[PDB]
């Protein structure tokens, strides 16, 4: 169907690696630096 | 009316892409069988407009105040100042 409506129907990941200096794309986020484990706590409806 | 201060969640998302004008309030009633007896709805409607507001965030990430920047110049003040707590004097607004 032509696209007039939000788009539905389209459908990688690689490893995980921690403690170095790497690219992370976090479902669409890029960046480079360093990840490392936290100890904060999210409200659980919130990603970032 | 309650005389506290309570935030809403987001419960439910859903893609729709139809136009949207009226909204009907279904109601359902104890059947007595004597069938829907005499009604007693306790239920209020409000509507929304466009406004801009502050908000506090606790250690915890919720939320615990909020003001209005167009009720009385109080509020203006605070909303320009950009905090909650103000001292004496004269300010441009």
């Amino acid at each position: 169907e032509l696209l007039h409506a939000p788009a539905t129907v389209c459908g990688k990941s690689t490893n995980l690696v921690k403690n170095k200096c790497v690219n992370f794309n976090f479902n669409g986020l890029t960046g480079t630096g360093v990840l490392t484990e936290s100890n904060k706590k999210f409200l659980p409806f919130q990603q970032f | 009316l309650p005389q506290g201060f309570s935030a809403l969640e987001p419960l439910v998302d859903l893609p729709i892409g139809i136009n949207i004008t009226r909204f009907q309030t279904l109601l359902a009633l104890h059947r007595s069988y004597l069938g829907w007896t005499a009604g007693a709805a306790a239920y209020y409607v409000g509507y929304l407009q466009p406004r801009t507001f502050l908000l506090k965030y606790n250690e915890n990430g919720t939320i615990t105040d909020a003001v209005d920047c167009a009720l009385d110049p109080l509020s203006e003040t605070k909303c320009t100042l950009k905090s909650f707590t103000v001292e004496k004097g004269i300010y441009q607004t």
